[PDB]
């Protein structure tokens, strides 16, 4: 957005002209990685009574 | 043990456990190696320890 794009002006005497220019901004989206950390697979030991799948 | 002594004996909370059986029953074998100690008591509950 352009800041000065109105400029108070005096038609008597313009005298000197400011200058102005155009830029342009940047926006931006980070990428991130996620992951799982290795997990043992158990065989089913947590039986004495209870049941394990 | 004399039924015209009240007793209330009607709801599904009746029936449930025969028919979680009768489903995994009808799911095969995985269902039934899986949930194999109600099936299967243990050989010995102080080996089981």
């Amino acid at each position: 957005k352009i800041q000065g794009l109105v400029r108070p002006r005096d038609p008597y005497s313009n005298a000197d002209v400011a200058a102005k220019d155009l830029r342009q901004l940047v926006d931006n989206t980070i990428k991130v990685a996620s992951g799982t950390p290795p997990i043992n697979i158990p065989p089913s030991m947590l039986r004495w009574i209870q049941k394990n799948p | 043990d004399s039924n015209n002594i009240k007793y209330v004996r009607e709801d599904a909370k009746k029936m449930h456990k025969l028919w979680a059986h009768i489903r995994m029953a009808m799911e095969g074998s995985r269902a039934i190696k899986d949930n194999a100690k109600e099936f299967v008591p243990h050989p010995d509950n102080t080996k089981a320890t």
